[PDB]
C-alpha cells in the first residue's frame, strides 16, 4: 500500500512545506512521519490522488499568485508555480545594483528548483535554451542566467525576492540555505515549452545515481520558506478581541496604558493578507512565529508621576492581530529568553497621539497646538495614533510683536533673516528632545548655528515643511 | 521602417574614431573578392581622418560624403557588386549596397535602424561627466574634436558651441561623441555649453529615448542624466533654503546623504518624492498628471516594501477597495465640523484652516 | 419613459436658479432678473436630490405665508447649511444663517 | 569550466584602460611629409 | 478550405504602413509575431499571427515595389489622383516622392482657388532645391521630408524668394512629372 493520510492534516502539510520548518516534535506522530516521507520525496510511496486532493484544497484556500495546474507531473518535473508581471522600475537616479534591465510589464514565473550554486550547472540550461531557439544573435550571457532582449530568459535569484521594486538597499541578512537560490523564468514561450519538456537535470553532483535529491540543487513544491519559530511565551492571561475600527483600537490602547507599564509592545504578523484560512489554521500559526514580522514599541506622551503607579514590571503585556482582523491581548510573566521579531538596533519608539495635538497633514514627527499657538517637532521619535489631519498654512505663524529687549539662551538656528524665523532646542519633561519653531523679535547670546549642522531626519521634514511651493 | 535584409549594424563607442583594422574585404558567393572599396561619411572633413595605407588588402579605395537622394529612394535599396561598401556613422537612410552583407558602424542608434540585425560589444564606463555652470576659460573647437583629444586629456574644464546653422542631428552626433570620449577620462571634467538650450532639453529627451533604444539590447549602465531646468532650479532653491557650504556642490550629494535615513525610518523622503514629481513624464508627470506612478521600493531581504503610501506587502498592488475600511462613523463630516469649530474658537483665528481624516492601505 | 423634460437643460435650471439666488443673497449685479418658469424650475430642480429636498421643504414652509420663524433642528440645520454652501458652490465664503433668513 | 564571459569582459576593461594611450601614436606630429 | 493550404505565386500583394510620426519606445520586439490578412473567401477574411520566418515564400513581386501608407484621417487624396493630397488646418498641398496612398474613402477635386498667394513679407529667403512652376503665378515646388524619412514635394504660391540656383523640371521623375502634368490641369 502507498503511504496515505487524512484530509484534515493539510494544515500541517502546508505549514511544514511552505514556511521553512525546523521543529517536528509537535506534529501528530503519524502525519509527521508521512510528511517526513513526503520531504524525503520518494513520491512513488504516496498516493497521487492525495496530492490532487491537497492541490484542490489549496484551490479552495486560494492564494493570489497561484499558477494554474492540471497534472500531477508538476511534482515530478521542473515547472512554474507562481505568476508575476514586471512593474515600472522606471527610475534613473540610483545605481542598478546588479539588477539587470527588463522590459516593463513582461510576465514572469518562478521555478520549483533551488540551488546552492550558480555557474556549475547553468550550461545545462544554456543547452536547453539552445533547444528552445535555433537562430540566435548577441546573447547577453552572464553569470546569473540567460538574457536576450529581456523577453525569454532565466536566472538564479533568492527566494523572497521582490519583483520590480526600485531598490535592493542594504539590510542585515538573517537566513541560511543549503540551496538559497530559486530559479526564475522569463518569457511565456519558454514556460510553454516546459509544459512539454517534462525534463529533469543530470545530477553528476550525485554521480547521476538516481538520487531523489541532490547535494547542490533541490526541488521544493511552492516552498516560500518564510522564517518560523515556536512560541514559548510564559502566558499569564489572555483575551481575544473582534472589531474593525482603529479609533476603538486606540481607545482600548489608552485604557491599557493607563496601566502602570510605561510602554506597550505591538506586533503585526505579515501573512495576514495572503489568502483565505481556517480559524483552526490560524490557531496552529499562533504557536509559531516569523522573525521578519512587523513590530513596534509605543509609549504615552509621559508627563508626570503617580508615585503609587509602579512595580508592574512582572507583567509583560502585548497585543497582535492574530487574526487577519482580530486581536489577542496577552499578559505574560516577564522573561529575558523569550524571542521576538528581529529589528535594527537603535530603532526609535513611537509616541501615542495627544488628545489636543494635531498632526500636520502629509507629514510626520511634527505637530501644532492651539492653546499656546505653538509648533513643535520631535527630534527623534515618531508620531502615532493621529486620525484627523490638518494642513499647514503660513498664516498660522504669528510672529510676536514684543518689546525689543527679547533674549534667549541655548543654540538658535536662524531660518530666515528676513522673516525673522528661528528654531530652538527644547526637551519636554527634561527627557524628550524636540525643536521649537518661532518667528518675530528674539535674541540670543549671539552664537549663531548653521542649518547644515543638523540631522537629516529633522532636515527633510523641515525641507518639505518650508513648502517654498 | 523597413530594415532590408543583408545589413548588419555594429554599435561601439569606440566608433567615435574610425576602426580601420576591423573591416575585411567582402566577396560575393563564389569567392569573388572585390578590392574596390567605397566608404561614405557625414562630411568631407571625415575624409581628413582616414589613411588609405591602413588598407593594403585593397587596391582601390574611395570616399564620399553620404547624400540622401530622393529620386532613387527605396525601402529595398539599389544593389551593386562591383565594390565593397561601408557607411561610417551614417545619419540618414541608405539606398545602395555592395556584394554580400553590408556592414555599418556607428555610436548612435537611430529609430531607422531599430528593427535590424545588430551587435554592440558594449562595456561599462565607471566614470560620468559632471555638468557645470557658472555665471579657467577653456574655449574648445566645436564639432571638430580630433585635433583636441590631447587638450581634453590635459584639462578638466571646458566649454563648447556650434555654428548657428548646424543641423540638429549633427549637434546630437557631436555631443554624443564628446560624452563618450569623456567617459574614459580619469577626472570627471566640468563642461558647459554656450546655447539657449530650451530645445536642448528636448534634445536630452532624445538622448533618453536613444538610451532606451540601446537598453533594448544594452548594458543596463548606471548612466548619468537629469532634467536640467525644473529639477535644477528647485534643488538650487533647496540648497539656498539650507546652509550652503558650497556654491558648487554636486547634485548627487543630496541623495547620497539621504540614503542613510531610508532604511532606519522605513519611509520615503520628500526630496525623492518631489523627484518623480517634477519630471515631465517619469514623475507625477505634468505631461499627463499620473501620480499613480508611485514608487515601490524594496531592500535586501525585506519581507515588505515601501511606497508613497507607506508600507505594503511584497509584490502587491496599491490597496484593496474592500478593507477594514476607514469607516465613516469615524471621520463623519459632522464630527469633523465639531472639532473644527473647537479648533477655530480655541485659536481665535478667522480663516485658512482645513483638515482631513487619515486613511490606510493594505497595511495598517 | 421620457425623463428629458425634468432636467434636460440641467444647465439652464442650475445656472439660472443659482444666478437668482446670488441676486437675492449675494445681491450680485444688475440684471433683467426674472422668469417665473425659472421660478418653477427651481422647485423641479430641487426635486431630484435629498440635499435639495431639505431646502425645498424649508422653502415650502413659506407657502404657509405666516411670518413665524421655524425651529432650529440644530444638527440638521447645520448639515443643511453645509449643503447650502455646497449647492451654492462658493469658496466657503462665509455663507451664514443671516443670509439664509 | 567557466563558460561565462566575465573574465574576457574584465580583459576588455583592461583594454579600455589601455584605449587612450594609443591616441598619442594615432595623432602626434609626424617625422616627414612624403609629398 | 482545401484551397487555403495552397497558394498562387502570381497573386496580388502589398505592404502598408502607418504614417509613422513618432516613437512610443515600448513598441518593440513584436517581430517574432508576423501578421497577415487576406480574403481567403471571395468575400471573407482571415487574420493570422504566425511565427516569424525567413524561408517561407510569397507571391512574386518586382524589386523596389512601392508599398503604401495608410490614409491620414485629417488629409484628403485628390480626386482621380494618386500620391497627392492636401491638409486644411495648415492649408498645404503635398505630393509623395515615391510612395502610393492607401485607405482614403473620398476625395476633393483640385480647384485653382485652393492655392493661396500669400502676400507674405517682401523679403523671403529659401534654401534647397527649387523649381519654378510658373514665374507668372509665382508658383514653385520645393523638396521636403517628413520625419527625416518621408520624401515629398511641396507646392507654394507667393513671394517666397530663394537662392539663385533655379532647377529645371527636366530632371525630375516621370512619376511625379505625370502627376504634375495632370494636377496643373492647364485644360
Amino acid at each position: 500500500n502507498l503511504l496515505t493520510l487524512e484530509r484534515d492534516h493539510f494544515k500541517y502539510l502546508f505549514l511544514t512545506s511552505y514556511f521553512d520548518l525546523k521543529d517536528n516534535e509537535h506534529v501528530p506522530s503519524e502525519p509527521m512521519a508521512f510528511i517526513r516521507n513526503y520531504l524525503n520525496c520518494t513520491f512513488d510511496l504516496l498516493d497521487d490522488a492525495v496530492l490532487m486532493n491537497y492541490f484542490n484544497y489549496l484551490q479552495s484556500m486560494q492564494l493570489k499568485h497561484l499558477v494554474g495546474s492540471t497534472s500531477t507531473n508538476i511534482f515530478k518535473f521542473v515547472k512554474p508555480q507562481f505568476r508575476f508581471v514586471c512593474d515600472r522600475t522606471t527610475v534613473d537616479i540610483l545605481e542598478f545594483d546588479t539588477r539587470m534591465y527588463i522590459k516593463p510589464g513582461t510576465p514572469v514565473y518562478a521555478t520549483n528548483l533551488f540551488t546552492s550554486n550558480p555557474r556549475k550547472m547553468m550550461a545545462f540550461l544554456y543547452a536547453e535554451f539552445g533547444k528552445v531557439f535555433k537562430n540566435k544573435i548577441f546573447v547577453n550571457i552572464n553569470n546569473y542566467g540567460c538574457v536576450l532582449a529581456g523577453s525569454a530568459g532565466f536566472l538564479f535569484d533568492d527566494a523572497y525576492v521582490d519583483w520590480n521594486g526600485v531598490r535592493m538597499c542594504a539590510a542585515p541578512r538573517l537566513d541560511n540555505n543549503m540551496h538559497p537560490f530559486r530559479l526564475y523564468l522569463l518569457g511565456e514561450d519558454m514556460a510553454k515549452h516546459f509544459v512539454d519538456n517534462n525534463i529533469l537535470p543530470p545530477h553528476p553532483s550525485n554521480a547521476k545515481t538516481r538520487k531523489i535529491n541532490n547535494s547542490m540543487f533541490m526541488l521544493k513544491n511552492f516552498y516560500k520558506g518564510l522564517p518560523l519559530f515556536k512560541s514559548k511565551y510564559t502566558v499569564v492571561n489572555s483575551t481575544k478581541i473582534v472589531t474593525r475600527k482603529p479609533n476603538d483600537i486606540f481607545n482600548e490602547i489608552d485604557k491599557e496604558l493607563n496601566g502602570n507599564c510605561p510602554f506597550i509592545k505591538f506586533i503585526q504578523r505579515d501573512y495576514i493578507f495572503d489568502a483565505q484560512f481556517p480559524p483552526d489554521l490560524l490557531d496552529l500559526l499562533n504557536e509559531y512565529m516569523t522573525k521578519s514580522s512587523i513590530m513596534k514599541i509605543i509609549t504615552k506622551f509621559v508627563i508626570e508621576e503617580n508615585p503609587a503607579m509602579s512595580g508592574e514590571m512582572s507583567r509583560e503585556i502585548i497585543l497582535d492581530r492574530y487574526s487577519v482582523d482580530n486581536y489577542r491581548k496577552l499578559y505574560i510573566k516577564m522573561e529575558i529568553t523569550n524571542q521576538f521579531p528581529v529589528m535594527y538596533d537603535h530603532e526609535s519608539s513611537y509616541i501615542f497621539v495627544s488628545k489636543d495635538f494635531l498632526q500636520l497633514k502629509g507629514t510626520m514627527n511634527a505637530f501644532y497646538a492651539p492653546k499656546q499657538r505653538i509648533l513643535s517637532i520631535l527630534a527623534v521619535n515618531r508620531l502615532f495614533g493621529a486620525t484627523e489631519t490638518i494642513d499647514f498654512h503660513p498664516n498660522l505663524l504669528v510672529y510676536r510683536q514684543s518689546s525689543p529687549p527679547v533674549r534667549l539662551t541655548g543654540d538658535v538656528y536662524v531660518v530666515d533673516k528676513n522673516e525673522k524665523v528661528f528654531l530652538v532646542k527644547h526637551v519636554f519633561s527634561n527627557t524628550v528632545p524636540a525643536y521649537l519653531l518661532i518667528r518675530g523679535d528674539y535674541e540670543s547670546s549671539s552664537d549663531l548655528k548653521s542649518l547644515r549642522d543638523l540631522n537629516p531626519w529633522v532636515q527633510n521634514t523641515l525641507l518639505k515643511l518650508l513648502i517654498p511651493d | 521602417m523597413e530594415c532590408p535584409f543583408q545589413i548588419q549594424v555594429c554599435i561601439s563607442d569606440r566608433f567615435f574614431a574610425f576602426p580601420h583594422n576591423l573591416v575585411e574585404p567582402q566577396s560575393d558567393v563564389g569567392n569573388k573578392l572585390i578590392e574596390n572599396l567605397i566608404v561614405y561619411v557625414p562630411t568631407d572633413d571625415d575624409r581628413l581622418y582616414i589613411d588609405k595605407k591602413q588598407f593594403p588588402k585593397f587596391n582601390s579605395v574611395l570616399v564620399y560624403r553620404h547624400e540622401h537622394d530622393v529620386n532613387i529612394d527605396s525601402r529595398s535599396p539599389k544593389k551593386t557588386a562591383s565594390a565593397t561598401i561601408v557607411y561610417w556613422n551614417p545619419l540618414v537612410p541608405i539606398t545602395e549596397i555592395g556584394a554580400g552583407e553590408t556592414r555599418v558602424f556607428s555610436v548612435l542608434l537611430t529609430n531607422n535602424l531599430f528593427y535590424c540585425n545588430t551587435m554592440i560589444v558594449h562595456h561599462e564606463n565607471p566614470k560620468c561627466p559632471i555638468e557645470f555652470t557658472y555665471p579657467n576659460l577653456r574655449p574648445i573647437a566645436c564639432e571638430i574634436p580630433l585635433s583636441h583629444f590631447k587638450e581634453l586629456v590635459e584639462s578638466n574644464d571646458f566649454l563648447l558651441c556650434f555654428n548657428l546653422e548646424t543641423s540638429t542631428m549633427v549637434k546630437i552626433l557631436s555631443l554624443k561623441r564628446i560624452f563618450c570620449i569623456f567617459q574614459y577620462r580619469k577626472q570627471p571634467a566640468r563642461y558647459v555649453i554656450n546655447l539657449p538650450h530650451e530645445e536642448i532639453d528636448n534634445l536630452y529627451n532624445k538622448l533618453n529615448w536613444e538610451r532606451t533604444r540601446r537598453l533594448m539590447k544594452g548594458d543596463v549602465p548606471s548612466n548619468c542624466a537629469t532634467v536640467n531646468r525644473s529639477s535644477l532650479k528647485y534643488i538650487k532653491q533647496a540648497q539656498s533654503l539650507l546652509g550652503i557650504p558650497d556654491y558648487s556642490q554636486t547634485v548627487v550629494d543630496f541623495v547620497k546623504m539621504f540614503q542613510k535615513i531610508i532604511f532606519p525610518y522605513q519611509l520615503v523622503p520628500n526630496v525623492i518624492i518631489k523627484l518623480n514629481n517634477f519630471d515631465q513624464m517619469v514623475s507625477s508627470a505634468p505631461n499627463k498628471a499620473e501620480p499613480y506612478k508611485k514608487i515601490r521600493l524594496f531592500c535586501k531581504n525585506d519581507s515588505i516594501a515601501i511606497s508613497s503610501s507607506g508600507i505594503v506587502p511584497i509584490n502587491m498592488p496599491d490597496f484593496s477597495p474592500p478593507n477594514t475600511f476607514d469607516y465613516s462613523d469615524y471621520a463623519n463630516r459632522t464630527n469633523i465640523n465639531f472639532v473644527t469649530q473647537r479648533v477655530l474658537t480655541d485659536g481665535g483665528f478667522s480663516s485658512g484652516i482645513t483638515v482631513t481624516p487619515v486613511k490606510y492601505n493594505y497595511y495598517l | 419613459a421620457q425623463p428629458s423634460e425634468e432636467l434636460i437643460n440641467m444647465r439652464r435650471y442650475r445656472n439660472a436658479a443659482r444666478k437668482l439666488i446670488h441676486h437675492y443673497s449675494l445681491n450680485s449685479t444688475s440684471s433683467t432678473e426674472y422668469k417665473i418658469s425659472d421660478v418653477v424650475m427651481t422647485m423641479i430642480f430641487l426635486l431630484r436630490s435629498e440635499k435639495y429636498h431639505s431646502l425645498f421643504k424649508l422653502l415650502e414652509t413659506t407657502f404657509d405665508d405666516y411670518t413665524c420663524r421655524p425651529q432650529m433642528t440644530q444638527v440638521q440645520t447645520d448639515t443643511l447649511l453645509d449643503a447650502v454652501r455646497s449647492l451654492l458652490e462658493m469658496p466657503s465664503t462665509t455663507i451664514d444663517l443671516t443670509t439664509v433668513d | 569550466e567557466d563558460v561565462d564571459y566575465e573574465k574576457e569582459s574584465k580583459r576588455r576593461k583592461l583594454e579600455d584602460e589601455d584605449f587612450l594611450k594609443l591616441k598619442a601614436l594615432e595623432f602626434s606630429k609626424d617625422i616627414v611629409n612624403e609629398k
